[PDB]
């Protein structure tokens, strides 16, 4: 029954959301990990201008 | 009573320096950018050095106004005016003279499009501001402060970045003018009692409690718009943001 599936899903999702571990494990370089965004590779497309602000 | 000071370095020359710079620049062709820039920068630097010398000859034991010198207004000599500094105003003069050359240096790269009008405005601001810091009279304080509004108005409106500079300059001029007019009312109130507006004299005249309260409220209204104090502080954000960097 397709409408039973929707209610079984919705009941299930709220169950996971209620008894979810309050401090889940995350791989260090994954988002939210302890190594995330640490010494990341510089983005490409960056230009450094020399001789700016000359009087002439 | 002529009060001319014996010191070689006095307030008059420090006042004249940026005036001379401005008068020299009005006649130099805008085609001569290198000369205009160097004249303005050198004049401001000489003024800063003069202010440092004024610091050197300062007496830190006296409570009497130092380097006091007088300037006559009428041959009747009824209204005579004085210039002098003390421990309270000396450092503000030195700060003014230090900040003006910085302002000339900030717009060094864009001085091709600014012109003599930019350097002249800042030099006139410097001269008026030093004058304001050096006055021993309520009336001249009012004139020279009220005069600083014109070059600041020009500086905000012409070299500001966006079209919000219109509203910003309007609010600046109008708020400051209201405050200055209130000060003027207080200066005339004092004059009616004393017959003079000389600081050294009014420091020795007793004011009644009721008149002290009323004169304080008129002086308050003027100074509190410039502090700024709540709720007359709202002109400052638009004015300070919309102005050019040196402004």
């Amino acid at each position: 029954d397709v409408d039973r599936i929707d209610k079984l899903i919705a009941h299930g999702e709220a169950e996971y959301n209620k008894w979810r571990h309050p401090d889940p494990y995350i791989v260090p370089w994954a988002p939210g990990g302890s190594k995330f965004c640490r010494n990341p590779t510089p983005p490409a497309g960056i230009e450094i201008v020399y001789n700016y602000g000359l009087e002439d | 009573l002529e009060h001319f000071c014996e010191c070689y370095f006095n307030l008059s020359g420090l006042i004249l320096c940026p005036v001379l710079g401005s008068i020299i620049l009005l006649f130099i062709p805008n085609s001569r950018i290198r000369l205009i820039r160097l004249i303005g920068l050198c004049a401001s630097l000489i003024t800063f050095l003069y202010s440092l010398v004024l610091w050197i000859q300062f007496d830190s034991s006296t409570a009497k106004f130092q380097f006091v010198e007088s300037l006559r207004w009428l041959p009747y000599e009824n209204i005579n005016f004085y210039l002098g500094i003390d421990g309270i105003s000396l450092f503000f003069v030195i700060l003014t003279t230090f900040l003006i050359p910085i302002c000339i240096l900030v717009g060094w790269s864009g001085m091709r499009s600014y012109g003599k009008e930019y350097i002249i405005a800042f030099l006139i601001c410097e001269f008026l501001m030093i004058a304001v810091f050096c006055m021993l009279d309520l009336l001249l304080f009012y004139v020279f402060f009220e005069s600083v509004l014109i070059p600041m108005f020009i500086i905000i409106g012409v070299w500001g970045s966006r079209q919000r500079k219109i509203k910003a300059a309007y609010q600046f001029f109008l708020y400051t003018l209201l405050g200055s007019l209130f000060m003027l009312l207080a200066i005339l109130l004092i004059l009616f009692q004393t017959g003079t507006t000389d600081l050294q004299i009014l420091l020795t005249t007793e004011f009644s409690e009721r008149r002290q309260i009323f004169l304080w409220i008129a002086f308050f209204a003027s100074f509190a718009v410039k502090v700024p104090m709540v709720p007359v502080h709202i002109w400052l954000p638009e004015a300070h943001v919309e102005a050019p960097t040196a402004g």
